[PDB]
């Protein structure tokens, strides 16, 4: 029972990744230096 | 005319179910007297 | 009725009862049990026992008139 | 025991060569290099040479075509001799060799179809292990998901059918690695725990290697009590660990509720994850489900605390705390709310029955879909 | 060639199908049950492939053959085989079997074969009088089984006329018809009737005489999986663009949840674009997955790259992916929903702040939402409390927005409710399952 009549219109990784993956950010040791630098003082 | 037609039609149809609901009724009644007899 | 049958069932495996020794199975709902009376009886056996408890030499209780394992 | 061709250190030089603030570094140049001019790999030279835009060395690429050509030539000459005048053991270790040569100088279609042909021609239950074995480590090499997954499945099943135990070790350290590629790092951990005891695959890793893989995939997947049990009072985790303070201190930080310490090390752990070519693109998804952890291991114990405090036991500031504890709530990880008036985090672990009855709601509710589609599918 | 032959072996084993279908459609009529009607159009689009001229020829020359006009209407408009030496006469009908007129169903089923067939050709208007013809020919009849082969044909026909592109000389047709189904009380026929009379009327973009339709019009729940879920789908986008989205939302899930497994891509397709579009506007972030499957990556690709920019709250990112494949939304039939999702971002910054936080002030709020002015943050926030996406009161007198701190629902009646909702689909289910029990005599 096909529904023809809506027509059916790299990164091939096996995981699955979550939603936070695709966010952009520095990384953890960057953060933690800066912040252990901006409470240090 | 078309009254027959579509009054017979309906009428056919809800004695069909009724007479597929009394046979499966049949069926349960004969279980539950042969456990009964048993 | 099925009710009051099941119920009658029940009365059946009732107070007194006769401890005997279930001596051996024969069929389906029948064996040959040694009583404490001193006599072994061929009686019948009621199907709401379990037919894996009934080991050829586990005590049974049987009804006081007619003897059957119940 | 089992030939360390391919060498996985020369993928891991590679990738650490295709890294961008890496791609420049020298040493890793350097052992490349001398990695190839030891093994005579010229295809896997022309392959990097490709990939990374490097200059070619006309004189030390056509030595080592030359010396494949005339290597390869010999090869060719002992299988005809063998089979001309011997039986069919000499003929298959001809081609085993063949196949083993084609490996080792970097040929990785030729290998597999040498490789290939030899098990066709295999007959004794070890040696299709063994070119199974092979293939697997070939298909780690170039990080070919589809052979790495169909070879584990022909290792999985001639184990089956014939298994010895040293074997069936080894398949078992392919397959945590394959996990760990893979980021299902549960059964990465379950594998390494399970093989720790009696690590044999040398030709993979070093024991230390391996041990420092096993902390970090039982750590993000063994919780408190397993990770206790098997991993803190673990024997030869421990004695290996004394020869690895580093990693030791980041086990240990975690288990002892030194978050600061804890933090610092995870930063480290990070910094060496990031270089790894096996632990390369999880790196990011480790470090959020480690700052995961740290933060319902902290909250589990309190129902509520002032942000100040979470502050001050990881060593950082109030905002930085704040921002990722928001964002850990938005995703829906931690069981707490943030209160910033008074800058207070309540915890909202649900009791035994709320938990069980959303369970059973979720469960139920896929349960009387599955049954609603198979009754509308039956009843016509 | 020996190629040929073997195309005859496949002509004949599809002869075969087609006469053991038209036996199903002769024992349903025999048997006073519809269920094996409802069988033989369920072999129905298996064998729509498979065939050919010369299997139509053949089937058209084997039934029929009573030299009624139904013989001078289906031939001329297909091609027929030449003297081959296989003349294996074809004939299920002998003597009385053949004298006797066709069933509705037998006779229905053979011109829908002639019609899809002609459809294959993509000469529409060729098929265009077939379908007409058979219309006119099923029209006076009332038998209650041809009914559920009348509903397959009455979808076949506005779907010829939407490869005609005209979908609009046939709206009173359908309409007339699904009253006649409704006066007949049938399930099926009102079923797809009402399905294909909503996909004319969003294909002109009258969502408002849909809307008024479905509000007065009751859709059948005892019908087809496949016509439910393809109704759920036309509800959705009917309250999605109605406002009601939450509403919409359930539908789309439902119909999404109705889906036939594996084997509507493009229904799915489509379903998965909108339920992700109302979902975003209600300002929930939708599974990630959905866009990591085989059959729905490249298709949902923009939606994908849609729901980053709005989860990473930048409005620019929004924008770009409108000027490139915005336009495709279009194509899509989404537009207008992604351009009230670009002005109704908030919405979703809104809600995630209310799941992070439980007391958060309205300056901190206007801060994190990127709010020029915490007045604007209480505008904003108060709507969305109302609009019943949040679920805070605002202290005015110091501006901090307290949650409603959340209750032991268990100690609630909200579980008593859940559990009986759940109670009266399972005993419906039983009662359901136990009513037929088809006892044969």
């Amino acid at each position: 029972d096909e529904f023809e009549e809506f027509p059916a219109e790299e990164d091939a990784h096996v995981w699955e990744d979550n939603w936070d993956d695709d966010n952009v950010e520095d990384d953890f040791s960057n953060q933690l230096r800066a912040e252990l630098e901006k409470h240090g003082y | 005319r078309q009254y027959y037609l579509s009054k017979i039609e309906e009428l056919q149809l809800i004695v069909n179910d009724k007479s597929q609901n009394l046979r499966r009724l049949q069926a349960q009644r004969n279980e539950l007297n042969a456990k009964v007899r048993l | 009725e099925f009710l009051h049958a099941q119920e009658e069932v029940k009365r059946i495996q009732s107070i007194p009862l006769v401890i005997g020794q279930f001596l051996e199975a024969v069929d389906q709902n029948t064996a040959i049990v040694g009583s404490t009376t001193g006599s072994n009886y061929y009686v019948r056996i009621l199907s709401t026992i379990d037919r894996e408890l009934l080991k050829p030499n586990a005590s049974v209780a049987l009804h006081k008139h007619s003897n059957a394992l119940v | 025991g089992l030939p360390k061709n391919p060498d996985l250190r020369i993928a891991q030089l590679r990738f650490l060569l295709s890294l961008p603030e890496h791609r420049g570094d020298a040493a890793v140049r350097d052992e490349l290099m001398a990695a190839v001019r030891d093994n005579n790999m010229a295809p896997y030279y022309e392959a990097l040479c490709k990939s990374l835009d490097w200059q070619i060395d006309v004189d030390l690429l056509n030595k080592m075509k030359k010396a494949n050509e005339d290597e390869l030539k010999r090869l060719d000459e002992e299988l005809e001799d063998a089979e001309k005048n011997l039986g069919e053991s000499e003929i298959r270790d001809a081609m085993m060799a063949k196949a083993e040569y084609l490996c080792r100088i970097g040929d990785k279609e030729g290998a597999l179809t040498a490789f290939r042909k030899t098990y066709d021609k295999t007959v004794a239950l070890g040696h299709r292990l063994d070119i199974v074995f092979y293939l697997l480590r070939i298909g780690l090499f170039y990080m070919d998901n589809d052979l790495i997954t169909r070879n584990t499945e022909k290792a999985k099943s001639l184990i089956e059918e014939g298994g010895d135990w040293d074997r069936r070790n080894r398949l078992k350290v392919y397959q945590g690695l394959y996990c760990v590629a893979i980021r299902d790092f549960k059964q990465a951990a379950e594998l390494f725990l399970d093989t720790v005891s009696t690590f044999t695959s040398y030709e993979l890793m070093d024991y230390k290697t391996f041990v420092t893989y096993t902390v970090y995939v039982s750590m993000i997947a063994l919780e408190r009590p397993d990770l206790r049990e098997k991993v803190i009072k673990g024997a030869e985790i421990l004695e290996v660990l004394h020869s690895l303070p580093a990693v030791r201190q980041y086990l240990f930080s975690l288990y002892e509720c030194r978050y600061s310490v804890f933090f610092q090390s995870l930063a480290v752990v990070e910094q060496e994850m990031k270089k790894d070519w096996l632990f390369a693109p999880h790196y990011r998804y480790y470090v959020r489900e480690m700052r995961i952890h740290a933060y319902s291991q902290l909250l589990e114990s309190y129902r509520s605390l002032t942000l100040g405090y979470m502050a001050e036991a990881f060593g950082v500031g109030v905002e930085f705390i704040d921002q990722e504890l928001s964002r850990f709530i938005a995703a829906g990880r931690l069981h707490c709310k943030i209160d910033k008036v008074n800058e207070i985090v309540e915890t909202n672990r649900p009791d035994s029955k709320n938990w069980q009855y959303q369970e059973t709601i979720k469960k139920g509710d896929l349960l009387l879909n599955r049954v609603q589609k198979l009754s509308r599918v039956i009843n016509m | 060639a020996a190629a040929e032959h073997s195309q005859r072996e496949l002509d004949t084993v599809t002869l075969e199908d087609i006469k053991e279908h038209v036996k199903q459609l002769e024992k349903a009529v025999s048997g006073k049950e519809p269920r094996f009607v409802l069988r033989a159009l369920r072999m129905l689009p298996s064998t729509s492939r498979r065939l050919n001229h010369y299997v139509l020829y053949k089937a058209v020359q084997g039934f029929f053959t009573s030299n009624n006009a139904t013989r001078d209407f289906l031939l001329p408009f297909l091609e027929e085989p030449m003297d081959t030496e296989a003349d294996l006469q074809f004939r299920p009908r002998t003597g009385k079997a053949a004298s006797t007129p066709l069933l509705p169903e037998v006779e229905a089923y053979l011109q829908l074969l002639v019609v899809i067939f002609m459809m294959n050709s993509k000469r529409y208007k060729e098929a265009q009088k077939i379908s007409d013809d058979l219309m006119q020919k099923i029209s006076t009849q009332n038998r209650r089984a041809l009914d559920l082969v009348a509903a397959k044909c009455y979808y076949y026909h506005a779907r010829v006329y939407e490869f005609l592109d005209k979908l609009d000389v046939v709206r009173s047709f359908l309409h007339a018809r699904l009253r006649t189904a409704t006066l007949r009380h049938d399930a099926d026929g009102q079923a797809t009737l009402l399905n294909l009379l909503l996909r004319n009327y969003l294909h002109y973009s009258l969502y408002d005489q849909a809307e008024k339709l479905v509000s007065k019009s009751v859709f059948p729940e005892q019908a087809n999986n496949n016509e439910w879920a393809r109704y759920l789908y036309y509800t959705g986008r009917i309250k999605a663009i109605q406002l009601e989205y939450s509403e919409a939302r359930r539908t789309m899930t439902n119909a999404l949840r109705k889906a036939p497994q594996h084997t509507a891509v493009g229904f799915k397709q489509t379903v998965h674009k909108l339920l992700i579009v109302v979902e975003l506007l209600l300002g929930e972030i939708p599974d990630r997955l959905q866009f990591r499957q085989p059959s729905l990556k490249r298709s949902l690709m923009p939606y994908f790259l849609l729901t980053q920019a709005v989860r990473t709250g930048n409005l620019a990112k929004f924008n770009q992916v409108l000027d490139q494949f915005g336009e495709k939304f279009q194509a899509d039939g989404t537009y207008t929903l992604i351009i009230r999702l670009r002005h109704n971002v908030i919405k979703t910054g809104v809600r995630m702040i209310s799941l992070s936080y439980s007391r958060i002030s309205l300056a901190d709020i206007a801060q994190k939402l990127q709010l020029d002015s915490p007045e604007d943050a209480e505008f904003i926030v108060a709507k969305a409390i109302r609009d019943g996406v949040i679920e805070a009161s605002i202290n005015h007198e110091k501006g901090y927005v307290q949650s409603k701190e959340m209750i032991d629902i268990y100690s609630t009646r909200e579980p008593q409710l859940a559990f009986h909702q759940r109670i009266s689909f399972c005993l419906d289910i039983h009662n359901m399952s136990v009513k037929a029990m088809r006892f044969p005599p």
